[PDB]
């Protein structure tokens, strides 16, 4: 390659990464962090512990 | 696709035979790996 600072668009070096997942073949091990709320007591609420 | 291992350790005073007693086995570990196992082996520590 001939990457030079004087080069314009279409020639400056770019860093590119492609991310790939799997679809329903194995039990999951890498997932987004599920958000959490705080804890209330002595009140009729609904929970998802 | 889950490999479950349960374990227990128990000191014994009898020499050879299995004891006449009851004791549950608490769970130890689960592994989320899918392998279609059908046979297995054992490992020994010999003196070389
Ligand atoms: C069980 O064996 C078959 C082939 O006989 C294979 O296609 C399958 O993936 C195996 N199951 C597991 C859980 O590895």
């Amino acid at each position: 390659y001939g990457f030079q600072p004087t080069n314009g668009v279409g020639y400056q070096p770019y860093r590119v990464v492609v991310l790939s997942f799997e679809l329903l073949h194995a039990p999951a091990t890498v997932c987004g962090p599920k958000k959490s709320t705080n804890l209330v007591k002595n009140k009729c609420v609904n929970f998802n512990f | 696709g889950y490999f479950k291992i349960y374990s227990k350790h128990t000191p014994i005073n009898l020499v050879r035979d299995l004891p006449q007693g009851f004791s549950a086995l608490e769970p130890l570990v689960d592994l989320p790996i899918g392998i279609n196992i059908t046979r297995f082996q054992t490992l020994l520590a010999l003196h070389r």
